[PDB]
């Protein structure tokens, strides 16, 4: 919920980076919450009120003690509002669904109420079709300046990726952002784990004319370096840091600094330029020439930044 | 084992942990192999030095026994203390201690170093250097043997894991999945039966 | 039914409660109580209660709680290596982390409900125990970097004070806590 | 320490200050060196490769107890001048301790 | 069945330890058999004849060849007799239900004949309540001297503790005494593994003034040390025995001697004092500093005795 | 399919060893295909017409696009024809039922259509009886010189021998020839793994007056030696080669030469004498006391290490 | 189905029968017959038949049976260590236990139902076979305790005699048993 | 779902189709394209297609394909030892076969679908690349038998020609293949 509220009150478009320079893109956030408690309802209300993000957002709050049919209808109404705004007023709309697990459970309960034989794991056999009808009501249309973006937050029932809900969601959606419990219990917020996270449409959305030109290579280098760092972090427990080479020690330092500064950004509203600057500062710890995923031009014109430009820790 | 969804998740976690441990042990084995190759190179250098020292010391002994009588050479060797009780320091390496040989060698002005023979002292010095080279070679070889033993143990662990532990966990996982699927199939059959009964009682008897 | 947490009642309860105190049968078998499965438990009220803890317990109570949680997470993340290669195969720092996690489990998480004194524990007593554990861990880590081996650290007399701190009565506790802090600093500074 | 390669090397080590026992015998030298091992006032026993290519038979009684002494081949009176095969011996040792034939 | 017969012929209160002098007459036994085989029934009858307990025993015997539906009524009648005796004639009644699995099978048959909505593995959804209406009939009533003690016997089918029958029984009853097949294969009798066993009302009847002051702490220390020994066994199953430390070897030795002497006692009758002495002898195999769950006074009073000193 | 075709084109009577010295109606080959594909059908037709066995064979072919119930009626038609031929014309009929897994899946589909009670994996609870009504039709009848021999082929799903289809088939049939993927990956054909294979009726048709050269004891000792060799190989895959006893080396030579010559025969036709003389050649030593399964008298008479072409 | 002993029919049968002769697929694949899994099998009539055994086969027959079962249990326990680590890492006594267990498995437990002599075995013959096995085990233990190598013991022809004892006919068996006991004594007395 | 080939649709497809172009998750992660797992893939049309390849592509094409498959199998089998000891420390022709397998999997099996002249490949281009690979392999085998250093072979200028061959367009492939063959023939002969 904290990450969802932060995204809702921080998400924006960057027409200046796109090269258009139009600055005429209206942005709206449709926030649909299914089966949330009074605590979460109050938290969302306060978060939207205190920062002024309410004036640009439409909220569909549904409580856990409300009728389940209202839980079923909440995403439908939210997506109807989003589609109307985007395709009749050229709004760039970001749709946030607080918990699709609650929606799936309500769908299962109602399907049991209609005397319908459940499919796999007791869930309705048409769960895939219903989830598709919800998710596919988003995208961009030829001849329309608006857009609809969906970030459906869902909690795995037992931290299991083979459960029907996350499996069907992965079938229908393009990638996923996987929160990490280990990062959360280590004090890192937001506890987003880069290794299992994936954006399948990321490549077509970055590159020269969007964000900055070094975006893709920087992301690849960060991913590879972090994976190597966590591997060496596991290995140093058995073999020790004295048996490590210089590269292994540098990768350990990079992993530590990465977890401390990049992931653990707290409540800061970092711009994409600031994020790229922090990424380059982190990569500067690694020796030049180990960045095999980055071309020599970007290395020449970006490497060497000292990390203390951003404190990172909140 | 009891076939339950929680048990199935626990088995999946155990399988993931086993795979991660296999990868970790492979990385440890790679580091051990690098160390082993370094020690092999150092052992080759030490062995070459030892062979050169052996050649020079044997040549000196032959020259001493040719110039001076063998019997007086034996008599001079008789007066040399056995120099026993050499220190054997235990050195920790990769999780256990191994004996390292560092001879104090307190000969100093060794007893009866000179006398009727003259070349015998030179051969004695050559043989002392040869003994130093020998203790160096042994100190290298014991560590090399221990590193080889550790590599063999790590290889045995990796093979045991990825040949009997992972397949067994996978078999348990598939068995539990089959049992759970059979149970849910039986539940679906019972639901179909009760739905048929409900419709029969609602339609035939109004 | 049968401890299966995937049953519908438990799953439906997960989505509406703010706190979830999962119990572990393995801890109950060892007669270790309250037998709360730390890995499987969570609470959503930690953030909202921080000002109250700062005002009523200590200005640094959330930091100590987060340090304890991080130590437990590190111990959990080392337990896979422990069950893979054994505890002796770990380095001195990692074995120290494992032993500090064990000390926490035995002396702070464990609580006898039938004991005449340990049945109840105020916030101040728990805060003092946590502070003692953190100070001991930091000084033991400094000693480890100082070349001190872990096996003589694990036999220090102050470990008995740490273990028995939870049996001290509430009104007698503060003197015990301050003398235990003095003993903790002395047992590492004096040896050098 | 002790050397039991041959009487020449035994005399030479006796001169240097390392007692030697006997000549090169394929049968009685094993028993003699084991009786020597029975006591622990040293750390090394050296044999030429011709008499004993590998001391594994002697060290099989040492892994159970008193692993401190080191059994290693050395160079004898003549093969030292002939030239000991350092590369061949190292390759054989590596292939034995690893189980695979690799380039050194 | 052997353990149940041993308990029935060996059970007795200790009024001297509790500071009482009623010297109550031995337990009256109500034996209910559901689908019992001729072998087990013959063994029980022979044991009760040998101990002379038949003259004060009420037997309700539904054999395996008898109709299965009578198992619905057998425990009800047995517990009706037990409650009547205890709460109208001041008898101390011990009730043995030799096989509750057969009762649950009969209940499942009746429910399936009625097309009831089943619980897990086809058992009726009201099985918990049906078993509760049998189990909860035991206990002690204020103002009455009589008592009803229930020792049901059930067989977990595939030694499965998560089976619906043992699960519901554990949820209803006040603990369980679980038998161990791995301990049984070692020739240890009674093959009771204490780790899954439990007694919820243990703390009510133990402590100073009832059995002894050190009873609870000794029990806790034994549980912790045995769990440690089991963990070290699991560790040496992977990393090898020769790589252990000294304390791990000590814990393995404690676990082995525990299984061989404390758990394995045969048919001999042990007083609580003898059992406490044996437990202290086992605990003495561990260093005094490792007994963190025992008070210093009790350790000073009892620690030190060796296993060879208990018996010649 | 290749092994089935090879057996069909190479199956012979060989009455000379047993004692009868006359030729009966040669083998007829009834071939039933269930859920066969066009590629497999073309391969079978080409293989049968190349050998010229069409005049000696009857083909029932149910294709993958054929109706499902025709798939389950195909084996019944084939076995009716086989029984008619064998017990009314004294033919020696060999029945080949290919891909019985397709038959079982069609039976599952029909049973689920009839809302029957599910079995172990959705298959009907009467699948055992249904498969028995097919398999039990083979055999020989007193007073009649005909015969029906069945060689079904089934693909074990995911190589799971505990799957309902292979489990029920093993419960009904008199053994199984189990192919192994390990031998197939080695290029060995036919990839028949002897250790998990069994022939219950082997004892009735081998021995003195059936197969002279100590068939039973040789087979038992080969089975025991192969099991020991497989256990040793499994140990080697975890613990490196240490037990170089110079007899275990000969037994690894046994295992290697076994897999390379006894099993890896290829498409050639081997008579019994060649295989049975190679069998002793694999033992490689005359007076091995480790051959406790083979009697001393037979080892002495049928010369231990009699010859080695290799 | 599929060898799953958890299926309802097997579990229902287990609750009533007094003997449980569990067969193993692994033994059948290796053609170790009758392929009875002695670890998972049990019988509740063993104790009741002891008075008959002490009067009809031998007064010490239960003792020999218990000794054989204990040897099998020890072999099963040590086999896991042997398989995991390697037979060369075990002690001489442990290797002797493994060899005696293998000898039992291949000479007494195994029984060829199609053999004209091995198909039936009287109680006297089985008692004699296990008596010979136990005598050989005791002699080998005594030899190992006096410095005799195990590999020398494994090459004795007395081992072959014991292995082929089960193929001796019933009417010939007593003389073979007497001669094999004499040879068991001699194979280690001559060694001295 | 999880890449498990035990899924019923995958198992049903396996039993009917004649070809199986498996895609590796590891190769996709390692940015290897088209990530076709030649270890797990198979095709049943090879035998029926060779009596067309030998006429339309080249008479020796099937044997060249079999040689390529043999080299791939050899290096796949040698992977177990080359990953442990290391590519450098590997000895004799084993290093050569590993390097030839690497050259194959990087210059003949690697394909970029977004490249203008690398997305498409004709039969003649593939056959020429295979001929170049085999010619290099046999010449380097002769050089190794001649005692030439492996690193000297790996530093020859032929490797850039082999790597660029897959990027050579079909309209220019014949001359490039001819000059590459000349260079391969001359490189080793210059040393000899």
């Amino acid at each position: 919920n904290e990450i969802a509220a932060q995204i809702a009150r921080q998400a924006t478009v960057r027409p200046d980076l796109s090269g258009e320079g139009e600055k005429e893109e209206p942005f709206a956030v449709v926030f649909a919450a299914m089966g949330i408690t009074q605590r979460e309802l109050s938290y969302f209300i306060q978060e939207f009120e205190r920062t002024g993000a309410l004036s640009r957002s439409v909220l569909f709050l549904n409580k856990a003690d409300d009728p389940t049919i209202e839980r079923i209808l909440t995403p439908r109404m939210a997506l109807t509002v989003a589609e109307y705004l985007a395709f009749e007023h050229d709004y760039h709309v970001l749709v946030i669904l607080t918990d699709m697990t609650n929606y799936c459970e309500a769908l299962r309960e109602i399907g049991a109420a209609r005397e319908e034989i459940p499919g796999r794991r007791g869930y309705p056999g048409y769960m895939y079709t219903d989830l598709a009808t919800i998710y596919e009501r988003a995208g961009v249309v030829e001849g329309k300046k608006g857009s609809v973006t969906q970030i459906p937050i869902l909690s795995m029932p037992d931290d299991d990726r083979t459960h029907p809900i996350p499996d069907l969601t992965g079938y229908i959606t393009e990638g996923q952002i996987q929160l990490s419990r280990e990062l959360h219990r280590k004090g890192i917020y937001p506890p987003i784990d880069p290794l299992p996270s994936l954006s399948r449409l990321m490549n077509n959305g970055v590159g020269k004319g969007k964000t900055r030109e070094d975006h893709k290579q920087v992301s690849d280098q960060l991913y590879s370096a972090y994976a190597n760092g966590v591997d060496i972090r596991k290995l140093v427990a058995i073999i020790g840091e004295d048996a490590l080479t210089e590269n292994d020690r540098r990768y350990l330092q990079f992993a530590d600094a990465f977890e401390r500064f990049f992931i653990n950004q707290g409540q800061q509203n970092r711009s994409i330029e600031e994020s790229l600057q922090i990424a380059w500062a982190l990569l500067s710890m690694l020796p030049q020439g180990e960045l095999k995923r980055i071309s020599k031009d970007h290395i020449g014109k970006y490497y060497g930044q000292k990390l203390e430009e951003i404190w990172g820790a909140p | 084992v009891s076939p339950t969804r929680m048990n199935l998740l626990q088995r999946r976690g155990q399988l993931r942990l086993a795979q991660k441990g296999v990868d970790l042990l492979k990385k440890k084995r790679d580091a051990l192999v690098a160390e082993f190759f370094g020690l092999v190179r150092e052992a080759m250098e030490a062995r070459k030095a030892l062979d050169q020292a052996a050649k020079e010391a044997y040549a000196a002994l032959l020259l001493a026994q040719a110039f001076d009588g063998p019997e007086v050479v034996a008599g001079a060797a008789l007066g040399v203390p056995p120099l026993e009780g050499v220190e054997a320091e235990v050195e920790n390496v990769w999780g256990s201690k191994v004996p390292r040989l560092k001879a104090t060698f307190p000969d100093g002005a060794l007893l009866s170093p000179v006398g009727t023979p003259a070349y015998t002292l030179e051969a004695s010095r050559a043989f002392r250097r040869y003994a130093e080279a020998l203790i160096r070679v042994a100190n290298t070889e014991t560590r090399l043997k221990k590193i080889g033993e550790e590599i063999k143990k790590t290889t045995r662990r990796v093979n045991a894991l990825e040949q009997v532990v992972i397949p067994g966990i996978r078999a348990q996982i598939r068995f539990i999945q089959q049992v759970l699927e059979q149970r849910e199939r039986e539940d679906t059959f019972r639901l179909k039966r009760i739905k048929g009964k409900i419709e029969a009682r609602e339609a035939e008897e109004e | 039914p049968g401890g299966d947490m995937s049953e519908p009642v438990t799953q439906s309860t997960l989505r509406i409660v703010g706190a979830f105190w999962r119990l572990d049968a393995s801890l109950a078998f060892r007669r270790h109580f309250p037998a709360i499965n730390w890995n499987g438990s969570y609470s959503l009220f930690t953030s909202a209660l921080d000002p109250w803890y700062r005002e009523n317990v200590a200005e640094d109570y959330p930091e100590l709680r987060d340090a304890i949680s991080e130590l437990l997470q590190r111990e959990a993340g080392l337990q896979e290596i422990v069950q893979l290669v054994g505890p002796d195969a770990l380095q001195d720092a990692e074995r120290l982390v494992i032993e500090v996690g064990r000390i926490i489990r035995e002396d702070f998480l464990q609580q006898n409900a039938y004991h005449e004194v340990d049945a109840y524990c105020s916030m101040k007593k728990a805060y003092g125990i946590m502070k003692m554990i953190l100070a001991f861990y930091k000084e033991a880590e400094a000693a480890i970097k100082r070349g001190v081996s872990i096996d003589e650290i694990l036999q220090l007399p102050v470990l008995e004070r740490i273990g028995r701190a939870r049996y001290v009565s509430e009104e007698e506790f503060p003197a015990y806590f301050e003398e235990a802090m003095k003993e903790i600093q002395g047992a590492f500074k004096a040896l050098a | 320490m002790a050397v039991i390669a041959d009487p020449e090397t035994a005399q030479g080590f006796r001169l240097a200050g390392l007692e030697g026992y006997g000549a090169s015998s394929a049968e009685e030298a094993q028993s003699l060196l084991e009786t020597l091992v029975e006591r622990g006032g040293y750390a090394l026993v050296a044999v030429d490769e011709a008499l004993l290519p590998d001391p594994e038979r002697a060290v099989e009684r040492l892994m159970r107890g008193r692993d401190l002494p080191v059994l290693l081949p050395i160079a004898g009176l003549k093969e030292a001048f002939q030239g000991h095969d350092v590369e061949g011996y190292m390759r054989e040792l590596v292939r034995k301790t690893i189980g695979f034939d690799i380039k050194l």
